[PDB]
RNA sequence: AGCGA
């Protein structure tokens, strides 16, 4: 009598030593709110997003 | 959210709508849980991984950037922030209701709070709130 | 009338009400079970837990 | 003077008296209920003999029941008949072997009617398999073992009753009709004199409203109740007259919101109170009833439905009650005493056996069967329609599997001994469904009312929160067809006291005046004494003449249940220690060598042949082959026959239950004769543990507290051994990614430990295992999975393959080793019952001999446990002057303060019987000895004795025996007439300075060994929801550090361990594994975290919309 | 057993003590007093039998009998123990509470 | 005076605090986080809900079929019925079995909604707080250990 | 569901 879950372990603790580079990207929406979403330097940002 | 052993209140408090659409991370909006087939969580359901984080340590849905070097950021094209897998444990979700409704404590457990601060018997205000009676709200 | 409330705070308040034109609130000693003296706590986490 | 048994062993026995009346076949209560229900020959025969009027079995009871069944048209009927058997479809090793559940099938002919047109459309409908009892008495499911246990359970009927009212000081009597399937009524007297009737816990109603309803209106209230006083205070307190008038009233309370039409209120009354089908006290409930008020003197039993001039008979008795009338004649009826009736009382509480449960489930599986019958009785089309399309066996074959499995008396098998065997059956449990629960089975129903003398036990019940719930059955204990418990009795006819032997219900009981079996008889049926102790009706103990008695009890032991009856001297023991002894005497373990008692009952033959686990000689003959496997039996005429033995089969609690041969290939062998003594059986006997040598001593602290110290002796000559079986099983199974396999391709492993596997998986038969040792080569896909790159680069340098199949091989688990016993593998490809997605089942047994060792627990049988404290070597023992060593020592401060002297009697009889006496009878015989029965004057060394339980061995014919105790070889009267001896310390050296007692005690081996209880865990499985430790040895888990713990910790003011037990121990889950890792590099312990259940109750009162923040100041 | 001794005049005060229990029972069966009165006054007498054959009792065995050993040590058990297991077990329970 | 008593009480308590009434009527119901509502499946394929989820999906479904007749345009009967219904789900969600017939799933069983999860014995306050198994544990049979 | 202290 067990169960799993559909997860990665990757027993990696933490790493701030390198952060694949990334800016952040701000998607306004219909009622002047902003909801910024950090995107990586190869990331191709979206005309418009689901904040 | 996340501190270390400073403390010293616990305030409970009536949350607010404005303060349950700033706690969540996303809005679920469909009745659905798994695809039966491929056993993996719908978009914008009750599981999904856009809303609540990956249910896989530094991966994404669509299997874009899964690795620790890619953390913090969302994978633009299924939307899943990727990072530990332990954030499911703790993000929530908010439903929009398109009418309001009434909560039940404040209204069924005796005392009727909603009857004492409106001054309503509680006989009355269940026709109210279960749509058997109508009430004026207003005088001119 | 008719709350219960602690000796400690009863007379503390007494003090501070005397100043500003003085009215004493009229207080009898009581004896309450301990269900009760439990359930009339000060925080709000051990009376939802009893 | 035993008989029946031819071989039984010659036990001599200490019986003053001699039993009339022989023990009864002890598994009846489970046999011939189950043989009623079907309608066996046998019980054909034998209601026959005792009631022949009405032979019906409980299927074709409810078949009649149900017959007819009418739609609402009327224009066509549906009917059954004739219940009938085929033969068992696989015999019983067989269903056991490969988990089938033992069955037959169920043929009946059904017969649907067409009333307009008119035919009948006859079949034989298989109704469903049916599971059977075997010959133990004992049901098999899925291979599985399980007894149905018998239910107590309140009588349906008429109860009376009176309270007092503290505010008026009135006896306040009433009545509760409380029926089977039926309405719940109570005629009673309120506060101000009134005959309130309440009806189905509705507002009580004056009584004339209900009489006007009867059409007893209120002249007619005049015409038959004249002295009723109170009646007529109520044709004032009436409050209306008239028969439509109270009709039209009682029935708009009766029905309110409906039309309260006389119409309706008419057949309201019909359909409520005499519409069997919606109504019924039972064939019990209708005896009853007409037993209480007499209504009925003899009528054949039938029409289960109240009658008018049965209520009208309880109104007339119930204010006679108030009356205090001393009986009520019952015009066309007889006599009654006007008495309140009781709840406890064995006339009230009668008992469900296999027969009324079984019964009962197939009625309610008949009853939605009925529903969808009716249902599409009228949906399909008319003279195109058949019982085969009508009929659905699914929801009855349903209802009988939901009782078998997972009902709270479908109860698995206890058997980890005969007797415990034995007693699992015969057992009462007054909580079930239709039963008393412990949340209402309160301290009130516990207790042992008088009527239980005779019927059951008051010894044995459970000694955990059950005290009194569960019960056994006394020995000689029969059961009433209607339920209740009849006893046997030897009348007495003008001080003769016959040999007619009647069985009476608690109610003829509490009738007539019951003597005592021990008292002095003269040899004529004449009574010696005038003044004779009896029992009176509500349990009063007086000393009647001898004239008045008209019943005396078969024998002594009549009140007590199996197993107790087994404890020898019982009579010295206290209550409280005779109850320990009797429930501990069910958990001994079966030995490998089951050396019989020396002192013992007469119910260690009987027990044991009744048992079932004994191979018995069904027809005399002679012996043609024996073997370890089989015996081959030559009867008189012709015929051969093989019984099969049972050798090393797992039971249901992982003990042995061998079986093996006691005959020669020459010996002559009689029918009834035990043939292969079973697991706890010699020669035929019951023998639940070894006879040892015991002192009585304190020595050195060790038996400090009811510990035990045991000599190496029954270490080194396997005197005390069990052999355990475990069963361990494994399923290759379908999955998303493909099919798992069984095989020896393992991921990585060296190929040291597949050296005991066989070519294809499975370890070979006979290879010895430890814990964490593989038995099932097996693997699983594992798809595909991106490698952290140091396992990659340890693949690209030790070149090891990826092995996308991860490996789940079915490992021993921890502390467990032994020998492998059997392979039981199935498979798909041999077409073998496996369910969806399963490809191929094995299951291997495992198996070990356990040795006694320090910390298991043994008991005598007087309820004088104790757990091993040591095993000195056997140098440093206490030995007598003969050199011959105790085996075991006991404590004395136990003795007196546990009122269990009969443990120090049984050793000093024990002695008695191990060294052989010889009474001198040289000038007659001495005082002592002179009601002693014949070849008791001398006895062999090792000779076997019995003492029945209340006629027993008497103190001054201990002593007696006592005092000539013949020498073992040399002229050494080790024990002197006081029964004890001089002692060596074996450790010092210096004799004891005061004699000890010494004897021979016959001791058991329980079932609470140390392997099966330590457990230990640093870091094992965690729960789901809460990341809690696990739970039960199963797993591994932790120890729940509770609540109390928790109080007494703060008390020390422990803060700091209160929070590594609380935080980074249990659910601090990014603390436990920094921990591990500080305590593995040698570094220091982190601060704990946050508990997790605290975050998990963060989070659901966030999301009850409740803000709970954490403020820093 | 042979430790277990009797007390000797067991006999002579049970007889002593059921003359009187057979007078009180006379005394009932003549209706001079009601069902309570007298299972108070056998109760009462009886309770008298359980102190006279415990003094007894008590008064017989010697100092280096093990049992009253153990008990006027103190170790464990008090001496009603050993007075019902040598002697009267006296009076006993009913369900309900009585005598 | 009594009831002046009784209804001040509250009136007060809301006077004092920063707390708006607003939040007694409720426009944005949350949603308990996934793990907390776990469907684990067993070895085997069986999955296993955690009870909530059907309460969740019945307010999602009367929510959304709330939004279309809306959208579509339905009578005063149909759009308050519905309005009804989605009270009904929402009050079964947050405490089911307070008001009118508990709703049952399969076997006729009462679901748990959260307030089952605190209230009585079996709440969080008491099944995870009235103790805790805990590691680097054990347990065993005891024996007199005179020579210690 | 059953059982031990
Ligand atoms: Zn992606």
């Amino acid at each position: 009598l067990r169960g799993s879950r559909l997860g990665a372990v990757s027993y990696e603790t933490d790493r701030n030593h390198d952060l694949a580079p990334r800016q952040i990207a701000r998607y306004r929406t219909d009622n002047g709110e902003e909801f910024e979403v950090p995107f990586a330097d190869d990331a191709e940002i979206p005309g418009t997003w689901l904040c | 959210m996340l501190d270390v052993n400073f403390f010293d209140e616990l305030r409970i408090g009536l949350a607010t709508a404005e303060d349950i659409r700033q706690w969540s991370y996303g809005e679920v909006k469909k009745p659905e849980t798994i695809n039966y087939r491929t056993l993996k969580p719908e978009k914008d359901g009750l599981f999904c991984e856009k809303i609540f984080g990956p249910t896989r340590d530094w991966e994404c849905y669509c299997g874009k950037y899964k690795r620790v070097r890619f953390k913090g950021i969302i994978c633009e094209r299924c939307g899943v922030e990727v990072t530990r897998a332990k954030v499911r444990r703790e993000r929530m979700g908010h439903i929009e209701l398109a009418a309001p409704v009434t909560h039940i404590w404040y209204f069924k457990g005796v005392p009727s709070r909603l009857g004492y601060l409106l001054d309503l018997a509680p006989k009355d205000l269940e026709k109210i709130i279960y749509f058997a009676a109508y009430v004026i709200t207003s005088v001119d | 009338p008719g709350s219960l409330i602690d000796r400690a705070e009863f007379e503390a308040e007494n003090r501070r009400v005397v100043a500003e034109g003085g009215e004493p609130a009229a207080g009898r000693p009581v004896l309450m079970g301990i269900t009760k003296a439990s359930l009339a706590t000060d925080s709000w986490l051990s009376a939802a837990s009893f | 003077s035993n008989n029946s048994v031819p071989g039984a062993p010659n036990r001599v026995s200490f019986a003053k008296l001699r039993e009339p009346l022989e023990v009864p076949g002890l598994l009846d209560v489970q046999t011939d209920s189950f043989e009623w229900l079907i309608g066996s020959p046998r019980w054909r025969e034998s209601a026959a003999e005792r009631g022949d009027v009405n032979p019906v079995g409980g299927l074709e009871e409810v078949l009649y029941e149900l017959s007819p069944i009418e739609d609402f048209s009327g224009s066509m009927s549906l009917s059954f008949s004739d219940p009938r058997f085929d033969d068992v479809k696989a015999p019983v090793d067989e269903c056991k072997d490969k988990d089938m559940t033992y069955a037959a099938p169920l043929f009946v002919t059904a017969e649907f009617i067409n009333n307009n047109t008119g035919e009948i459309k006859s079949q034989t409908v298989f109704m469903g398999d049916f599971p059977m009892m075997t010959e133990k008495g004992t049901f098999i499911i899925n291979g599985t073992e399980r007894v149905v246990v018998s239910q107590l359970v309140r009588s349906p009927g008429v109860y009376f009753d009176e309270t007092i009212d503290k505010s008026t000081d009135k006896t306040l009597h009433s009545v509760k009709v409380i029926p089977s399937r039926g309405a719940w009524l109570e005629f009673d007297v309120d506060k101000r004199d009134t005959v309130g009737v309440r009806i189905d816990r509705k507002r009580r109603q004056p009584v004339t409203v209900l009489l006007k309803a009867l059409g007893w209106t209120s002249e007619q209230i005049v015409e038959r109740f004249g002295f009723s006083e109170i009646m007529r205070s109520t044709l004032e307190k009436d409050n209306t007259v008239g028969t439509d008038e109270a009709l039209l009233d009682i029935y708009r309370k009766l029905r309110p919101g409906e039309p309260p039409t006389k119409e309706s209120a008419q057949t309201l009354l019909e359909n409520l109170f005499f519409k069997e089908k919606r109504y019924d006290l039972a064939r019990v409930g209708r005896y009853k009833v007409n037993k209480k008020l007499g209504l009925h003197v003899g009528e054949p039993i039938t029409s289960s439905t109240l009658t008018e001039e049965d209520v009208v008979a309880t109104i007339e008795y119930l204010v006679r009650l108030h009356e205090g009338q001393t009986t009520m004649t019952v015009p066309g009826g007889v006599e009654v005493p006007v008495e309140t009736d009781d709840i406890d009382h064995f006339g009230n509480r009668r008992l469900r056996t296999v027969g009324e449960l079984i019964q009962n489930q197939i009625r309610v599986g008949m009853s939605r069967m009925e529903r969808v019958v009716r249902e599409r009785m009228t949906t399909q089309d008319v003279e195109a329609i058949t019982p085969q399309t009508l009929i659905n066996i699914r929801p009855v074959v349903a209802a009988i599997k939901e009782f078998f499995g997972t009902s709270q008396l479908s109860q698995f098998m206890d058997q980890n001994n005969p007797l415990s065997g034995l007693t699992h059956k015969r057992r009462l449990s007054a909580l079930g469904p239709g039963g008393l629960s412990r949340e209402r089975a309160g301290l009130e129903v516990r207790d042992v009312h008088p009527s239980h003398y005779g019927r059951m036990c008051p010894i044995e019940t459970p000694e955990g929160p059950n005290i009194g719930l569960i019960g056994s059955l006394s020995v000689y204990a029969r059961v009433n067809p209607f339920g209740f418990i009849e006893t046997p009795y030897r009348k007495v006819v003008d001080g003769v006291v016959s040999d007619e032997i009647v069985y009476l219900t608690a109610d003829e009981e509490d009738r007539h005046v019951v003597a005592q079996a021990n008292s002095p008889i003269d040899a004529d049926g004449r009574f010696v004494e005038p003044r004779v102790l009896v029992r009176r009706k509500a349990g009063e103990v007086e000393y009647v003449p001898s004239s008045e008695v008209d019943y005396m009890d078969v024998s002594p032991r009549q009140m007590v249940s199996v197993a107790t009856a087994m404890i020898p001297f019982l009579e010295h023991d206290d209550a409280n220690r005779a109850l320990m002894g009797a429930n501990m005497q069910r958990q001994a373990v079966p030995l490998v060598r089951s050396e019989a008692p020396l002192v013992g009952t007469g119910m260690e033959l009987r027990a044991a042949i009744d048992a079932g686990d004994v191979v018995v000689a069904e027809e005399s003959g002679v012996i043609e082959e024996v073997s370890a496997d089989y015996i081959t039996v030559m009867h008189d005429n012709g015929t051969r026959r093989t019984y099969r033995m049972r050798k090393f089969a797992r039971s249901n609690h992982g003990t042995c239950a061998n079986q093996c041969p006691i005959v020669d290939a020459g010996d002559r062998v009689e029918a009834g004769q035990v043939i292969a003594d079973g697991p706890c059986t010699d020669d035929g006997e019951m023998a639940l543990g070894k006879n040892l040598l015991v002192a009585i001593m304190p020595w050195e602290g060790h038996n400090y507290e009811d510990a035990i110290i045991l000599s190496n002796r029954l270490v080194e000559e396997d005197v005390l051994t069990s052999i355990h079986i475990e069963e361990h099983e494994i399923d290759a199974r379908d999955t998303k990614l493909g099919a798992e396999e069984i095989t020896r391709d393992i991921p990585n492993i060296s190929d040291e430990v597949l050296a005991d596997l066989d070519e294809r998986g499975i370890v070979r038969i006979g290879a010895e295992v430890r814990d964490g040792d593989i038995l099932v080569g097996k693997v699983t896909p594992k798809g595909e999975t991106e490698l952290t790159p140091e396992e990659r680069l340890l693949r690209a340098i030790f070149g090891e393959k990826a092995r996308e199949v991860r490996d789940t091989s079915l490992k021993v688990p921890h502390g467990e080793s032994g020998k492998v016993i059997g392979i039981r593998v199935f498979s798909r490809e041999d077409e073998d019952e496996l369910p969806a997605g399963v490809n191929e089942l094995v299951r291997v047994y495992v198996a070990q001999k356990r040795k006694i060792s320090d910390g298991d627990k043994l008991a005598g049988r007087h309820g004088n446990k104790g757990v091993i404290g040591k095993i000195l070597p056997v140098e440093d023992m206490p030995f007598l002057a003969d050199g011959t060593p105790v085996d075991i020592i006991l404590n004395t401060h136990g003795v007196p303060r546990r009122m269990n002297i009969g443990q120090i009697l049984e050793t000093h009889l024990g002695w008695c019987a191990h060294s052989g006496w010889k009474v001198d009878a040289a000038k007659g015989v001495p005082d002592w000895a002179a009601r002693l029965p014949d070849e008791l004057l001398e006895a062999q060394p090792n000779a076997i004795v019995s003492t029945p339980v209340f006629d027993g061995a008497q103190e001054a014919e201990l002593q007696g025996l006592l005092s000539c105790t013949l020498p073992n070889r040399d002229g050494d009267v080790l024990v002197d007439a006081d029964g004890k001896a001089m002692l060596f310390d074996g450790r010092s050296g210096e004799p004891f300075p005061y004699p000890v007692t010494v004897g021979y005690m016959y001791i058991m081996k329980l079932h609470h060994l140390v392997d099966d209880k330590i457990h230990a865990r640093s870091t094992g499985p965690y729960s789901m929801i809460t990341q809690q430790p696990l739970g039960g040895k199963a797993q591994f888990g932790g120890q729940r550090f509770g609540e109390m713990e928790c109080w007494a910790m703060q008390a020390y003011g422990a803060a700091y361990t209160l929070q590594e037990l609380l935080t980074i121990k249990s659910d601090d889950t990014v603390g436990r594994v920094k921990v591990y890792e500080a305590i593995v590099k040698g570094e220091n312990i982190p601060e704990p975290g946050i508990p997790e259940s605290f975050k998990v109750l963060l989070k659901e009162l966030q999301s009850l919309c409740l803000n709970v923040e954490v403020l820093s100041s | 057993m042979a430790d277990v001794l009797v007390p000797p005049r067991k006999k002579e005060i049970l007889d002593h003590y059921e003359e009187r229990a057979d007078k009180v029972e006379k005394q009932f069966q003549r209706g001079a007093l009601n069902h309570d009165e007298r299972n108070e006054a056998l109760v009462e007498i009886w309770k008298e039998a359980t102190d006279e054959v415990g003094q007894a009792l008590r008064e017989h065995y010697p100092d280096d009998n093990p049992i009253i050993t153990i008990v006027d040590s103190g170790a464990t058990g008090n001496f009603t123990q050993t007075r019902t297991l040598a002697g009267m077990k006296g009076l006993v329970t009913n369900p309900k509470g009585e005598f | 005076k009594l009831r002046a008593l009784k209804r001040l009480k509250v009136v007060a308590a809301f006077q004092q605090s920063g707390n708006s009434p607003m939040g007694m009527v409720l426009d944005a119901v949350p949603v308990i986080p996934p793990e907390l509502r776990p469907m684990v499946q067993l070895d085997g394929g069986r999955f296993a809900t955690s009870d909530l989820n059907d309460l969740y999906r019945r307010v999602i479904n009367r929510n959304n079929r709330l939004k279309r007749l809306i959208d579509l345009g339905a009578p005063e009967i149909i759009v308050n019925n519905e309005k009804r219904m989605l009270q009904e789900s929402v009050d079964a969600l947050f405490d089911n079995g307070r008001r009118g017939r508990p709703v049952t799933g399969p076997g006729n069983r009462p679901l748990k909604s959260l307030s089952d999860l605190l209230k009585g014995k079996q709440g969080r306050f008491r099944q995870n707080l009235l103790g805790k198994r805990v590691d680097y544990s054990g347990r065993s049979v005891i024996v007199v250990g005179p020579q210690l």
